[PDB]
């Protein structure tokens, strides 16, 4: 929730 | 551990980016801005006082030397102040051409 709703941010710019 | 941007820091990082194919041509929105700032901070420990830009128009180059990427043109409230179009681009040049203070002198103090 804390980690992912970091990850999928950085989806849009192509890192995670 | 925490730490202010220094050269050698933004310099490393930049192509630490581009390496993992990153930021290349990707579109640019007031949100993602942000969203930059933080990456940095979580997994570089970096304090984010250094994303900074010129107003423009036009190409929008970084407030912080060593930085190797610059906005460059082709609503929403993350719009653009310009209404302009930005997205992210490498180029190294502006580790040795202070493109800031070169074009837009007068955003500085």
């Amino acid at each position: 929730a804390y980690q992912q709703g970091q990850n999928q941010l950085y989806n849009e710019l192509n890192l995670g | 551990p925490l730490r202010t941007m220094s050269y050698k820091l933004a310099i490393d990082m930049s192509h630490f980016i581009k390496e993992k194919g990153g930021l290349e041509g990707i579109y640019y929105s007031a949100r993602r801005h942000r969203i930059l700032d933080i990456y940095l901070e979580k997994e570089e420990g970096i304090i984010p006082d250094w994303q900074d830009y010129t107003s423009g128009p036009g190409i929008r180059y970084p407030k912080t030397f060593g930085w190797l990427w610059k906005l460059v043109p082709v609503t929403s409230q993350w719009d653009d102040p310009w209404g302009e179009v930005l997205a992210w681009k490498f180029d190294p040049t502006l580790a040795y051409t202070y493109e800031a203070y070169v074009r837009y002198p007068e955003e500085f103090g």
